[PDB]
């Protein structure tokens, strides 16, 4: 529990490769800590989370856990 | 004379708070202490220039000012402001 | 009578932390008491409605980190009221400090925390949704609602009078048989203070009724 | 009842910083010690009448001389009677 879950090769099975997965798990968290930092205004953007989560938990922890459980896509622009 | 970042963020948590404070004052209350202090603008006007927008008297705009400076200057209000000095 | 307009308040959705925390102190205050037993510090809040007491212990949990045990026992003993009580032990005396009620190392707060007080009108009016949903009554028994809410001591009552003028709306202090309250009286401030809360439904059966009986 | 035996014996701050903390009237409206109009001061007296740092209130009031609004539970003219006495 921590750093080590969840596993390395379970996310790896849903990527490419290591290169990808940073990003990919970036751009999620930065749009989950942009959600929560612009909550107290009424607003519509950005999304989530889509997991249950702790009281104070890191946004990186959610987005691998979304990315684990497959509710997220990733295209090409 | 190096900007450190510990002092610039707290000047501007300074800068933020002062406004809310002034917030909870009446309309021409805080209109005419951030014109004649020139929070908005950087200018300190005269009274007269104060007066001119409210259409007041010059003394009027004197004893408006000391209602407020005597308002924030009490065991009332001063705990929010207290720390920053 | 009240029930649906307390069911209202508490199913209102909320998002400002700021607010949140001023309706927590409120409630606290209000609707709940602190014990030094065993040498430590228990806080015990009493609630008579359904939601309001998992939005308390959802709100506490959440931005002040504490758990809660959400006892359903009736403190009264009838059990027919459904008198809610919300426990928090571990850490009361922080949860004690770091809420209002207790400060300066010294005797419990009168009046409301002064956090709560000097802040922004959403702010203030969180607080008077609080001290709303932890005491008070919609009567209608006559011409007028009464919309009167108690409070211990005469400090919360005029702390909270004091927080209605900010919003622009009438309110008056008032003691009576030594338990003072805060009431409004006429019609067109009870529909504008119970609209700024947040109920609709409620306010628009109370429009109607009394177009219709006045 | 929730008296925590007189502040108990719980305390962690060891510092204070003057007699502005320990004010009453902080804890309530500050629009009421400023009657305006005519208004009345009466209520906020008897706030202040409970307060516990009335005489450092007042003295500090009267050493910097405001002529606004109720302090230490004494209105502008007490102050000035109590000045020319
Ligand atoms: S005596 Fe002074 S400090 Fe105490 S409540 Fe009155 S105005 Fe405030």
């Amino acid at each position: 529990e921590g750093i080590i879950n969840p596993p390395i090769d379970e996310l790896l099975e849903a990527t490419d490769s290591k290169y990808s997965l940073v990003i990919y798990a970036a751009k999620r968290a930065r749009q989950i800590n942009a959600y929560y930092s612009q909550l107290g205004e009424g607003l519509l953007e950005y999304v989530g989370p889509l997991v249950d989560t702790h009281v104070h938990e890191k946004p990186l922890s959610i987005a691998l856990r979304e990315i684990n459980a497959g509710l997220l896509t990733s295209e090409a622009i | 004379e190096a900007v450190v970042p510990a002092d610039a963020v707290s000047f501007t948590l300074l800068q933020e708070q002062l406004h809310s404070v002034l917030d909870t004052l009446s309309e021409r209350e805080a209109g005419v202490v951030s014109m004649r202090f020139g929070l908005t603008d950087g200018q300190p006007k005269t009274l007269d220039e104060i007066g001119k927008v409210y259409g007041v008297t010059r003394e009027r705009i004197r004893q408006i000012e000391s209602k407020t400076m005597s308002k924030l200057r009490h065991p009332s209000r001063s705990q929010v402001l207290r720390d920053y000095l | 009578m009240t029930a649906a307009v307390k069911d209202e308040i508490s199913r209102l959705p909320v998002t400002r932390t700021c607010c949140r925390k001023a309706e927590v102190s409120s409630i606290l205050r209000f609707a709940g008491g602190l014990h030094l037993v065993s040498g430590r510090i228990v806080i015990e809040a009493e609630l008579d409605t359904a939601m309001a007491a998992r939005r308390l212990k959802r709100d506490i949990l959440e931005i002040f980190g504490h758990s809660s045990e959400l006892i359903v026992m009736a403190p009264g003993g009838l059990r027919r009221g459904s008198r809610f009580v919300v426990r928090v032990v571990a850490g009361g005396d922080q949860l004690a400090r770091q809420t209002g009620l207790v400060d300066g190392r010294g005797r419990p707060i009168r009046g409301l925390p002064p956090q709560v007080v000097s802040g922004a009108t959403c702010d203030a009016e969180a607080a008077w949704r609080g001290a709303f949903l932890a005491h008070g009554s919609l009567t209608e028994p006559g011409r007028s609602s009464s919309l009167e809410v108690t409070c211990p001591g005469p400090e919360a009552a005029l702390a909270l009078v004091g927080a209605a003028r900010r919003l622009s709306i009438a309110a008056k202090a008032r003691e009576v048989r030594g338990v003072d309250r805060v009431v409004v009286r006429d019609g067109d401030a009870i529909g504008a203070l119970l609209t700024r809360l947040g109920a609709h439904e409620s306010v628009l059966a109370w429009e109607e009724r009394r177009m219709r009986r006045e | 009842m929730t008296e925590l035996f007189q502040e108990l014996l719980v305390e962690d701050a060891d510092e204070e910083l003057g007699w502005q903390e320990r004010a009453l009237c902080a804890q309530t409206d500050p629009e009421s010690f400023f009657p305006e109009k005519g208004g009345s001061t009466r209520e906020a007296k008897k706030v202040c009448l409970a307060c516990e740092v009335r005489s450092e209130c007042l003295e500090y009031a009267l050493q910097n001389d405001e002529r606004f609004g109720i302090w230490g539970g004494l209105s502008e003219r007490e102050r000035r009677r109590l000045k020319k006495k």
